[PDB]
């Protein structure tokens, strides 16, 4: 009945960067943080306006490499100067056949996207 | 781009080997060129490593101070030379390289996470078999 807020919206896989209060005025922000590696998509500053608020933003996930699927899709992770166990969101990733294998001839290139957790493998088969 | 073996076989414990990898084809002359080994069972292990470019090179601990590793750029070949042979050492060896630049021995496939990590190119392997 006079614009104040309750906290703010809890975020997957981020926080807010203030000391959490139980109330907040018309017109306050706190802002958001994701977690080391999650990459912040959308307003890192939310405001208090009319008792609620602005819309949050969104963390967006890494790509993990499984050793499992790279096992069952006969490729490793390509050597290079840089690629680690994990890909940030957007980052690509390079892989390489097993020995003895080649891309089969229904597959994605050997590199590939990370986008939000979500990584299409591609697949080689015997020679 | 092609990978042969050469100079592997039968020898006697504490018998010596020398391993040939002979790469035609390389566009690039900043590459990595790796032994790995493997019997018949046990996972791959990545055994020796040398960058034509930065000259690092790496040993598995298993054959660190037995092994040594040089590249005759000239004949477009690496070399493992192998003293002091054990049982132990009886594998399937493969040459293999890696192109992407700026390659450090000892990371990615040489490494502890070396199951995540393949490489370029593959030859077809060489049996070297020591007996007791």
């Amino acid at each position: 009945s006079t614009g104040k807020c309750g906290p703010p919206p809890p975020i997957d896989n981020g926080d807010i960067t203030s000391f959490p209060l139980s109330v907040y005025a018309p017109a306050s922000s706190v802002e958001y943080q994701c977690q080391n590696l999650y990459q912040l998509e959308g307003n890192k500053r939310i405001t208090c306006r009319n008792g609620q608020w602005s819309e949050p933003p969104k963390c967006l996930h890494p790509c993990v490499i499984s050793r499992e699927i790279m096992e069952n899709y006969n490729i490793a992770l390509r050597w290079t100067a840089k690629q680690k166990l994990y890909s940030r969101t957007g980052e690509s990733v390079e892989f390489v056949c097993k020995r003895g294998y080649r891309l089969s001839s229904r597959s994605h290139t050997l590199r590939t996207t990370c986008w939000d957790g979500k990584l299409e493998y591609p697949t080689c088969a015997k020679r | 781009v092609q990978l042969v073996e050469s100079g592997g076989g039968l020898v006697q414990a504490g018998g010596s080997l020398r391993l040939s990898c002979a790469a035609s084809g390389l566009t690039v002359d900043d590459y990595a060129i790796g032994w790995f080994r493997q019997a018949p069972g046990k996972e791959r292990e990545g055994v020796s490593c040398i960058s034509s470019s930065n000259g690092s090179t790496y040993y598995a601990d298993s054959v660190k101070g037995r092994f040594t590793i040089s590249s005759d750029n000239a004949k477009n070949t690496a070399y493992l030379q192998m003293n002091s042979l054990k049982p132990e050492d009886t594998a399937v060896y493969y040459c293999a390289a890696a192109v992407s630049p700026n390659l450090e021995c000892g990371t990615g496939p040489f490494g502890i996470y070396a199951s995540y990590y393949g490489m370029d190119y593959w030859g077809q392997g060489t049996q070297v078999t020591v007996s007791s």
